[PDB]
């Protein structure tokens, strides 16, 4: 036995392409569509819930996880790699940053973090890119509200709004004739839910969207009380109620 | 063809190329006997030079004071079986107060070489082995392959041309193993085996090589004039 | 591609027959072994007139009773000489005597086959060893790339080995003097060499049982030189 | 194509053709077979005699594992020796820790793991025998058959080899006409018959029987080889069945 | 075309061998079902001997992985025993570590997360097989959680898989449309197990004896598997009304 | 090997150490060097166990000398003395420690000012006008601390020296028989061959 | 970790990456050694394709070893700076263990050494570089001249080029050099060094670097004008 | 076994190349324009963010120039997640550097161990070389303002002034035409900036499309200041000098 693959497998062609990450690309490109919009006082982060059979109970898969209090991530691609990669993302935001400063990560760095390891999946011996696009959405006290998107390839760029996989093109469109620098958060739930109905086709609910909001500082999901500057996790997933609500006001 | 590129890959008809490439070695090499009676076991081999101004290559190792070998193809590879061999005999000794049993030495041999024709980046062994030794159940002859295959016989041949002296060995199989007591009439069966494999070279004094081994006869090697009595 | 240690359908290991190609490459380095001691010869090949010749290192010692030369890829041997020395003196700091050339032989011709996927490929050079122990007198060796080494009365490698080799089939007898015996390997490397033969281009020496071995003086083997041209033109 | 020149890989059909290929070395051997009778097993194989110079009864195929366990293979032989050494290892290790000696399904699934895990790589090529082993465990008698593959199931009767098919047949005329079941003593003797039968598929070469056998009754749960007048008996009742 | 032997992606960003390790699942020609009841959760699984020579007995495609996890799986066996001994090393390290029985759900999580790890890296080739996972959670209930080739899994109210997986799951779907409810709605497992049994003879059109089944059944704190005769008492049942 | 001084004058370094080395109740060498020159305009004098000090200053030798040749360059006094500071602290929590203590005296090119350096064996440093390690400070610190001025000449610190092994020579019950002494300054390197 | 055969054996007895290596020679800029009867002097080739350069912190193309021995190559850049860091190293390791500094035959030997290593070793490839290592051994007076290339052979020459067009200067250097007569002084030893030079490099303006190394670690890298006034003369003759 | 799929990625070609080495650098030719020049009184880091979209926070973006310490900064062009991994390991190089002999490393010392770790992926290991090019701009007090490049070779040059990335043959003609010695900062600011407006695939130069830098002495008395320009700063500059 032993892994005797300790060369890569990522190579550059003569034309200067790196062939698995841009088929890695082509990959996220098939995926389901999943967008980011950013407002003065949130960020929201939203995608389908594409069930694979109506017998599987879609509430057991989380297409969008929170890695920190104040961080969620969401993905268009490969769903077993997105899994693996927020199981990594949530332990390095403690082992390389929670255990040496007693705090969580900037969002900015924990996506740093996250693009490092996707970076090195393209260069280490024995081994394929991952074959996912991130968005990651969150809130630090320094940098106020953040979106990153994180590609197969390990590069990563922040954005006011922006959507990746199946309808990208023209959800990109879409988000530019809608946004401004003075969107309250609510008005961005709103301009998701629009653009996200474009690129579904079948059932348009609570039960086949998945979508979360960073915003303000939950009390009542912390769990405890008595320390006064622990307030709260700003990450929070709306319910299946929650979004019918406001598909009444669309 | 397209699968002998090495030994981890059965062809088609799981078959081992490699494995045969590796007995094929065996049959370019030098012809070398192996038969045994009741009372002693006997190998004789015949050497080959490189030319007239060249040494014979030597083909009998021993192993032990009880047990030794003749070997046929790689030289190297019987260099590296025989230091094991040696090791293995050595560990009993010392361990146990045991000399070991010639079929364990055998058994052995067949997993050394095992392992070799499995794994990848390795390849199999190029030398066959005639191994003779006498323990507490007599006198024993092996015939090991570098498949890992190893089996105990009367008598035996492998090299160039082998197939004469076998064939001899088979007829003469009653006459031969009755040969108790006597090594000089078992040697010379032996040299009459080899004989059958002999193509315009005849056996001279610095070409032919004996040794023996039995009941109160360590493993002893007779090179140059002490094989001239039985040329 | 395929495997370093393959063997082919003729039950030979590629990498080893492709390096003796390697070795047919090589200047000619020839050796005679005789009872009054070993000569080894060979020629220096200067790739041009600014080289410095007495610079160029195809002869070796060992130990003092034990001396080397080599042909074909001459890099490869730094590393055997280096090992044949470490086993020399080793041998004598565990034993208090001098190695047998044999069991240096066999020493050197152990690294040999140590390649796979140790070393990346086989050794491209060959060495022929001469020297003398007490049990088996004057001795000269041929050590190989495939591991497999031979005792000569005499012998010849390199680009003019099969030439040289028939040469001294009709020349080596048992009772050649050493004198006769450097006459004879200056002869047949003049008869084997491209340039002209002359004592910068070629280098003599031996290993007596008195004297251990010695490198020859460009001054001695000049000398030597011009007694064979003497000696040719004499009939 | 190509996918047949690396282990490990998978076919288009979802096939590991070097598994398949190993599977053809194992047809090249020679017979052998496993009996499963009321309080034990019984073991089997044919032993081609290349050559008059060939010792008789020295060359022992059938193999111990640990005290209660016998072990049968065809194909390449180093291979089932490699994988006998293996399983060595396993029954000395259960014991060490658990104390009481290694059950037979236990045992199975060592080997079955280990052949299975030559199957996941390319560095590593499949075993080239099938084998047939068992014993008497605290359960009772059992017998297996394991593959190249690391496929192994439970057997009333077993069978591998050039001459499988006949053997098979051999054995499943037994399950029917003895559903009640089949004595240590019976399973010998139809042990010998059925090796016999089987070597018309090797009718080139003569053969030497082979036979071991593990009951609770006749030795006491320990493997044990057929030697002697027992073996003769039924070495004359297989040559009584042929003629 | 290496691109087709190792894990790496191919121009159209496909893994082919996982989609060939999906076609080996179904190389057994077997099909597997699992349903959820009030207090449990069953599994029922084709089984065919087709040898004679053959021990029936120790024929089997469940195994039970700890006191309250079964598991169904779908390929061929050397693959399948070799992931059963993984979640059961898995699933006892589980519970020393962290102090108690570990999930179904989380189980195959692990399971799945191993599965990921092969489609990654090229020295190992994914397991053939595809794993359903059954136990009544202490927290969650009936569960149901199957795992693939690809590193998936998902939480299911019912689950069918083998070549005829469309054919039960068509047909499952049609009875929780007219139910309206994610389980099976009845107090014992012996009339669940009946359930399972009844609508695999209607989406496969064929009659089952004792011997042609093989049925898992998960309740609070123990799975366990049922015997023949246990099999032939739920038959009878089922041709009795 | 154990008296080592070090005086800081207008223009120059100053190091005065022992000659004596002593093997169980025999003082076998009364000539000993206990100092090895790490560049051209730096100095490092050395006291502590037997055989850790010379190692010691010839590894550190070793390596600016090939920094010396890898930058074509000669690092400052202060670079040089923090590299020595950081191999003694990484030492002391070593399986066995490098028991050696040492004085550095270089002239700085770039300030045109001279340094001393003063660095104990479990990598304490401080700069200073003067200094000395074990007891030897004990004996020559208060003739130092009265007598030592910033604006000194070469001349002058050298008779402030003689002062002070004077004094060592009195009250010291070991005979460390004379020191070697060395000026270190613009020019480089040189050796007083009359003290 | 990576144990692949990369430097291997052809059907003809041939190591092509080895051969490769002294492809990636030949493209290499011009590098030139002469001896004289009590110096040596490197010369080396600057292709002025590059402009905008920032001379005085561009590597430069003759890098000290040691204080008496100097190392110049042919071929690429980034693999000579490992060679040369080895043999610093190593030569300062020479002057800890053995109290003496490093001859010019063992340094040489040294690096050839290393060079040799890297074509039967698994996992690595040739270094692209041929060396020329001149200088003077302690307390010895006669110049040394040594040359490497990528199978790890080498030699001592009275004068000798590598690089690109090195075929042209090694026929000018022939005929041009007496070894009855080595160039007497340095004057004489850099002229022929820089003539050498002109039947090859394009403008004598900032093409050609001159290093000079006397006995007893006198090194010195001649400048920009001390250079251009071997040029003005050269030609000034040759124009006859 | 596994040598069937291994590309070789550390081979020489018949030529004498190393492949991969030149693809590499095929790949760095598609990226954005990246400019240095350096003057008498300090250096100027110009480059061109690649195609961008409105909708991109630019104000908290950086994908072109980076802070190594407070003395040196580079330019990346190529690959952005590899300039990440070699930038880090530079930073920390720094660090090492500063705490063994406390003084700020010399900006060289910085480039050529950057540059040994390019190398060694071209020699050994058989994985794929790092598809960057950089800029290096610094000051120390041996050599004073310095410019370098280094290349997925690990070969490094220095420099008065350079281009990397896309249409460099263009951009080197263009700065070898108007570069004068005695330069200043102010003009080799206009003079960066007008080489990327010509050389520049895009319809026009915006401040949205471009990262800016200098490295200046014009720190209150004898030190230096790094400036990372603000997106407002880059659009006062270009109206400055007369491009938009
Ligand atoms: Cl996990």
């Amino acid at each position: 036995m032993t892994d005797r693959y300790s060369f890569s497998l990522t190579t550059f062609s003569p034309s200067g392409k790196l062939g698995q990450i841009d088929y890695a690309l082509t990959a996220v490109k098939q995926g389901v569509t999943s967008l980011g919009i950013k407002a003065t006082n949130g960020v929201v982060i939203a995608t389908e819930k594409k069930s694979s059979s109506p017998l599987a109970m879609s509430e057991t898969l989380s297409k969008v996880s929170l890695l920190t209090p104040d961080i969620g991530a969401v993905y268009s691609g490969m769903g077993p790699d997105y899994r693996v990669l927020v199981d990594k993302s949530r332990k390095v935001a403690h082992t390389s940053y929670k255990r040496i400063y007693g705090e969580y990560p900037p969002t900015k760095l924990l996506v740093s973090e996250v693009a490092k390891i996707m970076q090195e999946a393209t260069q280490s011996g024995g081994v394929r890119p991952f074959g996912v696009s991130l968005l990651i959405a969150g809130h630090d006290e320094f940098n106020g509200f953040s979106l990153y998107q994180v590609d197969p390839s390990g590069s990563y760029f922040p954005w006011k709004a922006t959507a990746i996989g199946k309808g990208s093109v023209a959800a990109k469109t879409f988000l530019e004739k809608r946004w401004n620098d003075e969107l309250e958060l609510e008005d961005a739930i709103h301009i998701a839910l629009l653009t996200l109905k474009e690129s579904v086709e079948g059932e348009f609910n609570g039960d086949t969207i998945e979508l979360a909001i960073i915003g303000d500082e939950n009390p009542d999901l912390l769990g405890y009380t008595g320390i006064p500057t622990d307030k709260g996790p700003r990450f929070r997933k709306l319910t299946s109620q929650e979004i019918n609500d406001r598909l009444e006001a669309l | 063809n397209n699968y002998d590129g090495d030994t981890v890959t059965f062809s088609p008809t799981g078959r081992l190329f490699q494995v045969e490439y590796a007995l094929e070695a065996i049959k370019q090499g030098s012809v070398t006997v192996g038969l045994r009676s009741n009372t002693h076991a006997v190998l004789v081999a015949l050497k080959r030079n490189a030319d007239e101004l060249s040494s014979y290559q030597k083909k009998i190792i021993k192993c032990d004071e009880h047990m030794g070998l003749s070997l046929a193809g790689l030289a190297p590879d019987a260099r590296v079986l025989s230091n094991y061999l040696r090791q293995q005999c050595n560990y009993s000794s010392l361990v146990f107060n045991r000399k070991l049993a010639v079929e364990r030495a055998g058994h052995l041999l067949c997993d050394k070489a095992q392992k070799n024709t499995q794994s990848y980046g390795g390849r199999p062994y190029g030398v066959g082995l005639l191994i003779i030794g006498y323990d507490k159940s007599g006198a024993h002859l092996l015939e090991f392959q570098p498949s890992g295959n190893v089996t105990e016989l009367y008598g035996t041949a492998i090299g160039a041309r082998s197939q004469g002296a076998k064939t001899y060995l088979e007829r003469t199989l009653d006459t031969f193993i009755k040969i108790d007591g006597n090594p000089d009439e078992l040697i010379k069966a032996g040299v009459e085996a080899i004989s059958q494999s002999l193509r315009d070279e005849s056996l001279t004094v610095d070409n032919l090589s004996i040794a023996i081994v039995g009941k109160d006869t360590p493993f002893t090697i007779y090179d140059g004039e002490a094989v001239a009595k039985y040329i | 591609d395929r495997g370093v240690s393959t063997f082919s359908p003729e039950g030979r290991l590629f990498q080893v027959e492709y390096s003796l190609e390697a070795i047919k490459l090589g200047s000619t380095a020839i050796g005679i072994a005789t009872k009054e001691g070993v000569v080894l010869g060979v020629e220096k090949r200067a790739t041009s007139p600014l080289l410095e010749s007495d610079s160029i290192e195809k002869i070796v010692e060992i130990d003092r009773h034990i001396g080397c030369a080599m042909s074909g890829l001459t890099a490869d041997a730094r590393s055997m000489i280096e090992h044949a020395r470490t086993a020399a003196v080793t041998h004598n700091l565990y034993y208090d005597e001098d190695i047998n050339v044999e069991s240096l032989t066999q020493s050197v011709c152990d690294l040999a086959l140590r390649f796979g996927e140790l070393m990346s490929r086989p050794f491209g050079v060959a060495l022929l060893i001469a020297g003398h122990d007490a049990d088996d007198g004057y001795q000269l060796f041929h050590a190989e790339p495939s591991g497999t080494f031979y005792r000569y009365n005499a012998k010849a490698i390199g680009s003019g080995s099969e030439g040289a080799q028939a040469e001294l089939l009709n020349e080596w007898h048992s009772s050649l003097t050493l004198k006769e015996a450097e006459l004879l390997v200056l002869k047949i490397l003049k008869q084997v060499m491209e340039e002209k033969l002359d004592e910068n281009n070629a280098q003599l020496s031996c290993i007596t049982k008195q004297d251990g071995f010695k490198i020859y003086d460009n001054e001695k083997t000049a000398e030597l030189i011009k007694e064979l041209k003497e000696k040719e033109a004499a009939e | 194509t190509g996918y047949d020149l690396s282990n490990s890989v998978f076919s288009p059909d979802g096939r590991n053709f070097q598994v398949e290929y190993a599977v053809k070395a194992v047809e090249n051997g020679t017979t052998s077979i496993g009996i499963k009778c009321n309080d034990g097993v019984v073991f089997a194989v044919e032993k081609l005699i290349t050559s008059k110079l060939l010792v008789p009864q020295k060359n022992v195929k059938i193999q111990v594992v640990d005290r209660h366990i016998g072990c049968v293979y065809s194909g390449l032989i180093p291979d089932g020796r490699h994988l006998v050494n293996r399983g060595r290892e396993e029954a000395a290790s259960f014991k060490k820790l658990y104390k009481t000696p290694i059950p037979i399904p236990a045992f199975a699934d060592r080997l079955g793991q280990y052949v299975q895990a030559h199957t996941l790589y390319n560095s590593v090529r499949p075993f080239g025998v099938s084998t047939i082993f068992g014993g008497v465990d605290k359960n009772g008698a059992h017998l297996y058959m394991l593959e190249p593959s690391g496929s192994y199931w439970g057997y009333k009767g077993a069978a591998t080899g050039k001459g499988r098919q006949s053997a098979k047949a051999e054995l499943e005329k037994l399950v029917d006409h003895h559903p009640e079941g089949l004595s240590a003593r019976e399973a010998v003797k139809q042990a010998a018959k059925i090796i016999y039968l089987a070597h018309e598929d090797n009718k080139e070469k003569d053969f030497e029987l082979e036979i071991s056998w593990c009951s609770l009754s006749e030795t006491n749960g320990l493997h044990k080889f057929v030697k002697g007048d027992l073996l003769q008996e039924a070495i004359d009742f297989a040559q009584k069945e042929i003629n | 075309g290496y691109d087709r032997h190792i894990t790496i992606f191919s121009p159209e960003g496909r893994l082919y061998q996982v989609e060939y390790a999906f076609k080996a699942t179904n190389q057994t020609n077997i099909n597997s079902l699992a349903v959820r009841g009030k207090d449990c959760t069953v599994v029922i699984s084709q089984k065919k001997v087709p040898d004679k020579l053959l021990d029936p007995t120790t024929v089997s495609y469940i195994f039970c992985i700890s006191r309250t996890i079964g598991m169904v799986v779908n390929g061929p066996i050397p693959d399948a025993r070799n992931a059963a001994l993984r979640a059961k090393a898995e699933a006892a390290e589980f519970r020393y570590k962290y102090g108690y029985d570990m999930p179904c759900d989380v189980l195959a999580k692990r399971m799945a997360n191993l599965s990921q790890i092969y489609t990654q890296r090229a020295y190992m080739r994914p397991l053939g097989v595809i794993l359903t996972f059954v136990s009544v959670d202490e927290e969650l209930g009936p569960s149901i959680y199957k795992t693939d080739p690809a590193g998936y899994y998902v939480g299911y109210k019912a689950t069918a898989t083998g070549p005829k997986q469309q054919e039960i799951t068509t047909n499952l779907e049609n009875h929780f449309k007219k139910s309206k409810i994610d389980h099976i709605n009845e107090e014992s497992w012996e009339k669940v197990v009946e359930f399972a049994i009844t609508h695999m003879i209607d989406a496969l059109g064929t009659e089952f004896s004792k011997n042609d089944l093989e049925v898992g059944v998960a309740t609070k704190d123990k799975f366990f598997t049922l015997s023949a005769e246990n099999i032939e008492e739920r038959l009878v049942a089922i041709a009795e009304q | 090997m154990d008296i080592i001084l070090g005086i800081r004058v207008q223009d120059s370094v100053i190091l005065a150490s022992s000659k004596a080395v002593t093997r169980g109740i025999s003082v076998l060498k009364d000539s000993d060097d206990k100092t090895r020159q790490l560049s051209p305009h730096t100095l490092m004098s050395f006291a502590g166990e037997a055989g850790d000090t010379v190692q010691f200053a010839e590894y550190i030798q070793a390596n600016i000398q090939l920094y010396s040749i890898r930058e074509d360059y000669e690092l400052s006094p202060q670079a040089v003395s923090s590299f020595v500071r950081q191999e003694l602290a990484k030492s002391i929590r070593s399986r066995r420690p490098y028991q050696v203590n040492v004085l550095i005296g270089g002239y700085d090119k770039k300030k045109n000012k001279p340094e001393l350096y003063q660095i104990d064996y479990l990598g304490t440093k401080v700069e200073l006008p003067y200094g000395a390690h074990g007891y030897s400070g004990f004996y020559t610190f208060s003739l130092l601390d009265h007598h030592y001025r910033p604006d000194m000449t070469t001349e002058e610190g050298l008779d402030l020296l003689k002062l002070c092994v004077q004094e060592l020579e009195k009250r010291m019950p070991m005979d460390f028989k004379g020191v070697i002494v060395k000026i270190v300054d613009k020019d480089g390197i040189r050796q007083v061959d009359d003290f | 970790g990576y144990d692949r055969a990369l430097s291997i054996f052809s059907p003809d007895g041939h190591i092509f990456q080895v051969e490769y290596a002294l492809e990636a020679v030949k493209r290499g800029t011009c590098a030139v050694g002469v001896k004289g009867k009590n110096c040596v002097v490197l010369g080396c080739e600057r292709r002025s394709t590059l402009k905008l350069q920032d001379t005085r912190i561009t590597p430069s193309k003759v890098s000290k070893i040691d204080s008496h021995v100097v190392l110049s190559f042919s071929g690429l850049n980034a693999d000579s700076r490992i060679l040369i860091e080895k043999a610093r190293v190593e030569a300062q390791s020479h002057r800890l263990t053995l109290e003496d500094p490093v001859t010019v035959e063992y340094l040489t030997r040294y690096v050839a050494g290393v060079q040799q290593r890297y074509t039967q070793s698994g996992g690595v490839r040739p270094f692209g570089v041929s060396t020329l290592i001149a200088g003077f051994d302690p307390r010895d007076d006669e110049p040394k001249l040594y040359q490497t290339e990528p199978s790890g052979i080498y030699s001592s020459w009275s004068a000798q080029t590598i690089g690109r067009n090195s075929k042209t200067v090694r026929e000018f250097l022939e005929k041009n050099y007496d070894r009855k007569e080595p160039p007497a002084t340095v004057e004489e030893c850099v002229k022929l060094t820089v003539r050498s030079l002109l039947e090859v490099v394009q403008t004598g303006a900032k093409n050609i670097e001159i290093t000079v190394v006397k006995p007893d670690s006198d090194i010195v890298a001649l400048s920009s004008e001390e250079i251009n006034q071997y040029v003005t003369q050269i030609e000034q003759e040759k124009q006859e | 076994g596994s040598r069937r799929y291994d590309s070789r990625t550390t081979i020489f070609s018949p030529e004498g190349r190393l492949y991969q080495v030149e693809y590499a650098l095929e790949s760095i030719s598609h990226a954005g324009t990246a400019i240095g020049i350096m003057a008498s009184d300090g250096i100027v880091l110009a480059a061109e963010r690649k195609v961008t979209s409105t909708l991109l926070e630019q104000d908290t973006s950086t994908e072109k120039l980076y802070k190594l310490n407070d003395k040196i900064a580079v330019a990346v062009a190529g690959l952005t997640a590899d300039a990440e991994i070699l930038i880090n390991t530079a930073r920390i190089h720094a660090q090492n550097y500063l705490k063994t002999y406390n003084e700020d490393i010399p900006v060289e010392i910085l480039v050529r161990r950057l540059s040994d770790i390019k190398q060694g992926y071209t020699q050994h290991g058989g994985l794929r070389p790092f598809g960057v090019s950089f800029i290096y701009a610094g000051y120390d007090d041996r050599y004073g303002y310095q410019l370098y490049t280094s290349n997925p070779s690990g070969n490094y040059t220095g420099w008065k002034a350079i281009s990397v990335g896309a249409n460099t043959s263009a951009a080197q003609t263009l700065l070898q035409m108007d570069y004068k010695d005695d330069m200043k900062v102010d003009d080799a600011i206009e003079l960066a900036l007008k080489t990327l407006s010509k050389t520049t695939d895009s319809s026009a130069l915006t401040y949205d499309r471009l990262e800016f830098a200098t490295i200046r002495k014009g720190a209150n008395d004898g030190e230096v200041y790094q400036k990372i320009f603000k997106p407002q700063e880059i659009k006062d500059i270009l109206v400055k000098t007369g491009i938009t």
